[PDB]
RNA sequence: ACCAAAGCUAGCUCAACAACAAAUACAAAAAUACACCAAAAUAAAAUAAAACAUUCACCUAACAUUAAAGUAUAGGA
RNA sequence: GACGAGCUACCCAUGAGCAGUUUAAAAGAACCAACUCAUCUAUGUGGCAAAAUAGUGAGAAGACUUGUAGGUAGAGGUGAAAA
RNA sequence: UCGCACACGCUUACAUCAGUAACUAAUAAUAUACUGAUAAUUAACAACCAAUAAACCAAAACAACACUAAAACGUUUAUUAAUUACAUUGUUAACCCAACACAGGAGUGCACCAAGGAAAGAUUAAAAGAAGUAAAAGGAACUCGGCAAACACAAACCCCGCCUGUUUACCAAAAACAUCACCUCUAGCAUUACUAGUAUUAGAGGCAAUGCCUGCCCAGUGACAAGUUUAACGGCCGCGGUACUGACCGUGCAAAGGUAGCAUAAUCACUUGUUCUCCAAAUAAGGACUUGUAUGAAUGGCCACACGAGGGUUUUACUGUCUCUU
RNA sequence: ACUAUUCCAAAAGUUCUUAACAUGGACUAGCAAUUUCGGUUGGGGUGACC
């Protein structure tokens, strides 16, 4: 008997089979063979570093900065205000669609959503 | 015979019997599960 | 009527429906707004569940009579495990046909000809006994399924090393597993043979019928035998979704086109797993008549009609103790009358290869008193067999 | 705690079907009866105790059937005969001479002038004549046979009376019931079942059965030799 | 005891020099010499046996109709195995009315052939007998598509003491890290047949390869020369033990050697492409003791792979290579010598 | 002379006032497939009565506090 | 009032073993291993051991041994009764 | 000479290099078990790994064919089954359950060595104790008893069980229980037991096969339906007179008055009953006799086969049990 | 308490009937529950006595 360690695929019987937690890849086959999506398989998105200035550290008499995370608001303003300050001083403002400001209204349509959160990372 | 040699280690049998599977399926194992957090147990159960 | 059901068992039918669906204008409050059980809450209740986009694996099974092939005619379908209830009687009123005792004669000359025994007969013929039933396993007493596939295909093997002699037997092709679809009217009752036997062997060149014609005069008089309690059908599969369409494994213009002799196994190591030696003659009668039909449909077509040129097959059959020959003259395209000239079949049954064997020396009192090997061996029933393979040539 | 019956099937099948047996446990795991456990491994063959049974319900009228064969069965004392017709084939309980290759009538109807049995007939009782021995023995028209079923025993037709036959079970009482029932006339397969002699306790475990307890016990006030007469007669008929 | 399971078909990366490492096998690349004593005996017809094989190949991948599957993936493996089969059945009939050995033959259909021996030495790393000294065993089970069984032992193709500059490949690992596998059971040796047959000798071997190892999957795996090298473990092993088996079945073993060299052949095959072998077995002593100071080399002569066929189409096999059947004929017309 | 010995802190007592994140009920910590869910029935006895049978305060509830009062009453009285 | 049938009693599924010899016989038959029990003696008695060791013994195709996995719970279970 | 592997179960106890004054080893030496650092077992073996209709009555036992207890195991036809390199997971050990680095408990496949292992830290050669070998003459004279031991390993007769089986794990393996058989009682019937059964069946018990039998008693107490039952609980006699005994007679009392057997018994006491056999001698053993006033008939009586690690007695043979020890 | 019995009531009906459930009140058993088993005594018991 062993109460405090944890229950591992280790430890039991042939029978138990725990994954340690890996993410799985695809379903079980017909022939019993297995089978793989090749849409569940995470696909590394990666740019060309070659061409670009940038480094894993900086200079030490490099300034650091006044501290600003950032908040819904500043976005807003950077973004939203100046077209819609333009629109409505020509007074073409319409608060029924919003869409031209960058507004979506519901998350469904496009490819990776807010809310319920589709996509990794 | 000779006694004292009574537990046969089985993880099956040891999971079934107190398993916290098992405990949760009846009310008063779950009396079991409170008792024991009232005491700050490290192991709820098996 | 004693029903079949236990309650106990019978799927555990809705609780009762909560009173606040008995009150009308009234809205019962349930915990369908908070997605999980609670007591205290009426319980709701739920439509029945539409996923608009049909996942092809997890789906509810398509209800049958959906299917475009669907008909509404009570098919009998006979396909390659079914077992008749009287195996010949019935293959015979299925099949509109008469069976003669021995092989016909032709055949029987071959066999006996001094000239088409291989070298050393009884040498080859009891290592091949002897091989499959010992030598070509690791084990000590191999099981059927291994073995009688074994003895046919060896036997087969001393026949093929004939061509050498005769060598018009380069003529043939074997296949495996074939489809085969052969639909018929029979006394308004619908039948069709569909599946796939074991092994095929196809000739290039078509069958010379055996059959004079005093014999087929003389069938055109024979009454069928009728078995009263039981109807004809018994032993067969009602369907409701068939085609009717006359196929044989292949397409058009296939450089092997004529069927000439079928393999039927019994490999299956339970005793009422097989088959009886009966209900097997009867699955090859039908299945010989399936792959005749096939093509007497392809030379000639759908029309119902006499032959002036009879079809013929082959079939051997196996325990791979026992087998099982058969002669198949197809006659008549037109079954739905009872009244006509019958189809011929010439069955020769239970031709014991050898008696029993041992695997181990049998001992009795410190002594070994039987050795290895088989008890008995029948030249006659490879004679037949080497003939039916030799019909061609 | 809870287990599930064995006994879930609902297609009728002629092929022999695997069952867990239970020496003597209810379905909570108490022991509700004694002395049962540890039989020889059997298979149960579905028997149709309804034998008037129309196959389509189209063409309703008698029947006939083949016997094809008759075994042995480890679930009852009687031999069961697999007996199949039109399209059905369906084991029914043997009588004493059925044998393979063989002919057996059933029919539900009635007439005036009753008719003459052969052992395998399945008939309804007031077309019968009044001395003959019955056996699988129907309570309420329909409703399948219970009575009567055991190896060597039969019952006998009495008389008749108001469109209303009565009979005499084994246990010598006699039985109430409409003309309109089926029974079966003869005496059930294997005779002798009765002169078996199991040789040794081993046969008795061989049977699922096991020994009788060891507890000494007094013989009450119920032991003795009772003489009672006849119970009164079972009537099945409800009155209007 | 314990041993490791040496398969014929492969996923591991250079399996060929393992195998040679195992076996004391030396490959050498093209057919074996030709031997010119050859008897004016090519009086064969192209055409009807380009007629035999592409009868098969379109019975096979056209006319002959199979239960409708739903992968549409066409599996290569039960594509082809009826194929294969039926061309060796078909081509034996043919080519042994002039090569009437094949008469008196046994065709062997999907049977085991069996091999167990022992090689190199071990200082047993773990266990309670970690120190001790112990030969390293193998054991291979095998499952040939088909073999050609017959009564007679097939020509030397040369001497028993001829050597060769290439020398066989000594691979610093232990073979787990191939990765190879300890599993004991059983240690059988087999033919395909009990001692007792008549047939005690093996001609040709049919090997068709399992779905894993087909083309095109290596080729997504980012694996070039595997390809070949599939293939040539594959005859490596398989030779090997069916001309062991024949040689232990002889009588001979590790401490009797061999007499007379013991050679077959071996057809191996992805439905479309071929490659053909050649084992003479010389030394049946891998037993380290034996080996100290053995000479001899165990020898496989093979060919390139190649393609029969090009994209049947509708009735027609397009692309076709006689050079295939030349090297089938020619392996399917050796011979017993006679006296 | 060994073994030993001494420290005053850790906290306690009584009383007033009023690290995400993943994963977790498959054999918990295992992303992913077709269902079912859920439920309640007086507290008892030890002990007092010198035994034990009716009865035996507190033991559930809130209601406090100073009295009326150990009174009216209830009790194998 | 919880907790226990991984020991043991009894089932329920589900696997597995029984060589040789004698026998017309796989017959709760003989002989005798593995296996299973535990007769009789001697050791042992804070033991090697909270019931063992050595000899010696009965059974050994059966009401036989045994694996894994379920089942019955104390006012009860289970029992070829020894509370 | 208990070896290799697997399942189960154990968890790093395994591996390499370095350390050990002390801690583990019940001692040391050194290290599979103490310490530290650093590593490590790689999937083809194994786990994961489809449904719904439909035909199929027909055992495994080298399976020819059968036996009775009636016996697990899947083929094919049809309907749909995400189609696509590589998923995930177990792979060390000298190991586990007994508080121990325990003479014990531990399933399967192969092997009897090709594998594994050491009974003795060093001497001495007292007593006593343990285990073993041998012993003149004698051969059970020992002793509760031939227990143990033996160059023996044979016969016989009894009581009790009929038999193979089971029982008090750890003081009882039996004459207890069970059991084939025989017998009573209770049951006329349907979806979870009994039972997918139906009175030749199924339950509550009794007594123990076979063979011969099983007598009389319903008043009491039950039990059943006032009446009936003992193969239900339970019972089954006096007191005098007569040819030492009493067939016969008187009279009373009971519901009936104990029969057939058997008998000093595994049967209160008397009691080492009387006599015959066995022995030189027997409170033993067997045979008879027998009122046992307390045997006795399914709470079973009586013989009898086979059987018994049951309990007694004889003989053969054998011996260190014993003379009497060495 | 419970399991069966038998009954009056209650309920539904007929002008006195009862199918399964089923309540109150009785009865008869089975299965059972709570509790006790006095003192003296030339030790206790039996006797005798209080
Ligand atoms: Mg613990
Ligand atoms: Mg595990
Ligand atoms: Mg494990
Ligand atoms: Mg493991
Ligand atoms: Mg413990
Ligand atoms: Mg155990
Ligand atoms: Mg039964
Ligand atoms: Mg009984
Ligand atoms: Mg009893
Ligand atoms: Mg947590
Ligand atoms: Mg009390
Ligand atoms: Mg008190
Ligand atoms: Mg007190
Ligand atoms: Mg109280
Ligand atoms: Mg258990
Ligand atoms: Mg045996
Ligand atoms: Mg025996
Ligand atoms: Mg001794
Ligand atoms: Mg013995
Ligand atoms: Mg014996
Ligand atoms: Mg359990
Ligand atoms: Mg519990
Ligand atoms: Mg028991
Ligand atoms: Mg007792
Ligand atoms: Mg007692
Ligand atoms: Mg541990
Ligand atoms: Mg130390
Ligand atoms: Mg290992
Ligand atoms: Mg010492
Ligand atoms: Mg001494
Ligand atoms: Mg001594
Ligand atoms: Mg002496
Ligand atoms: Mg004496
Ligand atoms: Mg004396
Ligand atoms: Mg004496
Ligand atoms: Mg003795
Ligand atoms: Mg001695
Ligand atoms: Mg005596
Ligand atoms: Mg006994
Ligand atoms: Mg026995
Ligand atoms: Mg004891
Ligand atoms: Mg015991
Ligand atoms: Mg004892
Ligand atoms: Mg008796
Ligand atoms: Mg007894
Ligand atoms: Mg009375
Ligand atoms: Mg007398
Ligand atoms: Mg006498
Ligand atoms: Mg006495
Ligand atoms: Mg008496
Ligand atoms: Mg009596
Ligand atoms: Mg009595
Ligand atoms: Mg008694
Ligand atoms: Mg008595
Ligand atoms: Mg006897
Ligand atoms: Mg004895
Ligand atoms: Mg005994
Ligand atoms: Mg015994
Ligand atoms: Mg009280
Ligand atoms: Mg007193
Ligand atoms: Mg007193
Ligand atoms: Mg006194
Ligand atoms: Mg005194
Ligand atoms: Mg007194």
């Amino acid at each position: 008997a062993d109460r405090m360690s944890k229950w591992t695929s280790k430890r039991g019987p042939r029978t138990f089979c725990k994954g340690r937690g890996a993410k799985g890849t695809g379903f079980h086959g017909r022939d019993g063979k297995f089978v793989q999506i090749k849409e569940m398989i995470p696909e590394l998105v990666v740019p060309e570093l070659a061409g670009f200035k940038l480094k894993p550290y900086v200079n030490y008499r490099a300034p650091e900065g006044t501290d600003t995370p950032l908040t819904a608001k500043q976005l807003f303003l950077e973004t939203a205000a100046p077209a819609i300050e333009k629109d409505f001083k020509a007074g073409t403002f319409d608060p029924e669609h919003l869409e031209k400001y960058g507004f979506e209204p519901t998350q469904e349509g496009k490819l990776f959503q807010l809310y319920p959160k589709n996509f990794p990372r | 015979k000779a006694r004292g040699n009574e537990y046969q280690p089985s993880n099956i049998k040891r999971k079934h019997k107190h398993g916290w599977v098992r405990r949760l399926r009846t009310p008063t194992g779950v009396q079991v599960i409170l008792r024991r957090m009232h005491k700050g147990r490290k192991s709820l159960s098996h | 009527a004693y029903e079949w059901g236990v309650r106990s068992t019978r799927k555990p039918e809705p609780p009762p429906l909560d009173r606040v669906y008995e009150i009308p204008g009234l809205e019962p409050i349930t915990y369908a707004g908070k997605m999980h059980f609670m007591p205290g809450l009426a319980r709701p209740v739920f439509p029945p569940w539409d996923p608009g986009w049909t996942h092809p694996k997890f789906r509810r099974l398509p209800p049958l009579h959906e299917h475009p092939l669907y008909k509404d005619q009570a098919c009998y379908v006979f396909h390659q495990r079914c077992r008749l209830l009287e195996g010949v009687k019935q293959a015979l009123w299925l099949t509109k046909t008469q069976l003669i005792e021995g092989l016909p004669e032709k055949v029987l000359r071959l066999a006996d000809d001094p000239r088409n025994h291989i070298e050393n007969q009884d040498e080859r013929v009891l290592n091949a006994i002897s091989h499959a039933r010992l030598w070509h396993s690791t084990e000590d007493i191999p099981k059927r399924e291994t073995y009688c596939p074994v003895i046919v295909d060896s036997l087969i093997q001393l026949c093929k090393s004939q061509i050498l002699k005769h060598p018009s037997l380069a003529r043939r092709i074997c296949a495996q597993n074939n489809t085969l679809s052969a639909t018929w009217n029979r006394e308004s009752i619908l039948l069709q043979v569909h599946g796939s036997s074991g092994a095929r062997l196809n000739a290039k060149d078509p069958l010379p019928p055996v059959a004079s014609q005093e014999e087929v005069e003389a069938t055109k008089n024979h009454v069928l035998e009728t078995f009263y309690p039981i109807s004809p059908t018994m032993g067969l599969q009602e369907c409701n979704v068939y085609d009717v369409n006359d196929d044989t494994g292949f397409q058009e213009g296939y450089p092997y086109p004529c069927p000439h002799t079928l393999y039927f196994l019994e490999s299956a190591n339970l005793r009422p797993r097989r088959f009886q030696p009966d209900q097997l003659r009867a699955k090859m009668i039908l299945f010989a008549f399936g792959s005749a039909l096939a093509q007497a449909r392809l030379l000639y077509g759908n029309d119902s009609k006499v032959l002036e040129q009879p079809v013929v097959v082959q079939s051997v059959g196996t325990d791979g103790r026992l087998f099982q020959f058969l002669v198949l003259q197809l006659n008549t395209t037109d079954l739905a009358s009872d009244e006509g000239v019958k189809n011929l079949a010439w069955v020769d049954s239970d031709q014991l290869l050898y008696q029993h064997f041992w695997c181990l020396p049998v001992i009795k009192k410190k002594v070994v008193v039987e050795p290895v090997g088989p008890i008995g061996f029948q030249p006659e029933t490879f004679r037949k067999f080497l003939a039916l393979y030799l019909h061609g040539a | 705690a809870t287990s599930v019956s064995w006994k879930s099937r609902t297609k009728y099948t002629v092929m022999p079907v695997k069952m867990r047996k239970s020496g003597g446990r209810n379905h909570t795991g108490q022991i509700q009866v004694h002395g049962i456990g540890g039989g020889h491994k059997q298979r149960y063959r579905m028997i149709d105790f309804l034998r008037f049974r129309p196959e389509h319900e189209s063409k309703p009228g008698p029947f006939e059937e083949k016997v094809i064969a008759v075994r042995y069965d480890p679930c009852r004392s009687a031999d069961i005969a697999l007996v199949a017709g039109g399209n059905r084939k369906r084991w029914i309980i043997a009588t004493e001479n059925m044998k393979a290759g063989d002919t057996v009538l059933n029919s539900d109807h009635i007439g005036r002038m009753a008719v003459a049995a052969r052992e395998g007939d399945a008939h309804p009782l007031g077309a019968l004549p009044v001395g003959t021995l019955i056996n699988n023995v129907e309570s309420e028209p329909g409703r399948g046979a219970q009575y009567i079923r055991a190896a060597g025993t039969c019952g006998v037709l009495l008389r008749k009376v108001n469109g209303t036959a009565i009979i005499q079970l084994p246990s010598k009482r006699q039985m109430q019931v409409l003309e309109t029932c089926i029974a079966t006339v003869g005496r059930v397969s294997n005779v002798d079942h009765n002169k078996r002699v199991i040789g040794k306790a081993g046969r008795n475990r061989w049977l699922g059965k096991r020994p009788n307890s060891g507890l000494w016990q007094r013989k009450g006030g119920w032991a003795g030799r009772k003489i009672r007469p006849l119970p009164p007669m079972k009537s099945y008929v409800k009155l209007p | 005891f314990m041993k490791y399971v040496v398969y014929p078909q492969t996923f591991a990366l250079n399996a060929d020099n393992w195998y040679q490492s195992f076996t004391k096998t030396v490959f050498l690349s093209g057919l074996p010499p030709t031997p010119a004593k050859l008897e004016p005996e090519p009086t064969l017809d192209i055409t009807a046996l380009r007629e035999a094989v592409c009868d098969c190949l379109l019975q096979e991948h056209f006319f002959l109709r199979r239960k409708k599957r739903a992968p549409v993936i066409q599996d290569r493996e039960a594509i082809a195995s009826p194929f294969l089969d039926q061309l060796v059945a078909s081509l034996t009939g043919l080519l042994s009315v002039h090569n009437p050995v094949l008469a008196a033959a046994a065709l062997d259909c999907k049977r085991p052939v069996h091999f167990f021996w022992l090689r190199g030495e071990e200082i047993i790393p773990r266990g309670h007998r970690k120190g001790r000294v112990d030969a390293l065993r193998y054991q291979i089970n095998d499952k040939p598509h088909n073999q050609i069984r017959i009564s007679r032992q097939l020509p030397e193709f040369v001497p028993l003491d001829y050597s060769i500059p290439i020398e066989v490949p000594v691979m610093s690992c232990k073979p787990d890290k191939l990765p190879l596998f300890k599993r004991q059971y059983e240690n059988t040796i087999f033919i395909g047949s009990k001692t007792a047959d008549p047939l005690c000798y093996g001609h040709t071997q049919f090997h068709l390869l399992p779905d894993k190892l087909k083309r095109e999957k290596l080729l997504k795996q980012n694996c070039a020369d595997q390809i070949e090298v599939v293939f040539r473990a594959n005859a490596i092993a398989s030779l090997f033990a069916w001309t062991g088996a024949q040689a232990m079945y002889q009588g001979f073993w590790s401490e009797a050697d061999v007499t007379r060299p013991f050679v077959s052949q071996g057809v191996i095959t992805d439905g479309k492409y071929f490659s053909f072998f050649c084992y003479q077995l010389n030394t049946l002593a891998l037993t380290a003791q034996a080996d100290q100071n053995n000479p001899r080399k165990n020898i496989c002569w093979g060919t390139q792979s190649k393609p029969l066929y090009e994209t049947i189409e509708d009735n027609n096999v397009k692309g076709f290579n006689d050079d295939v059947l030349l090297q089938l004929v020619q392996f399917l017309l050796n011979r017993p010598k006679e006296d």
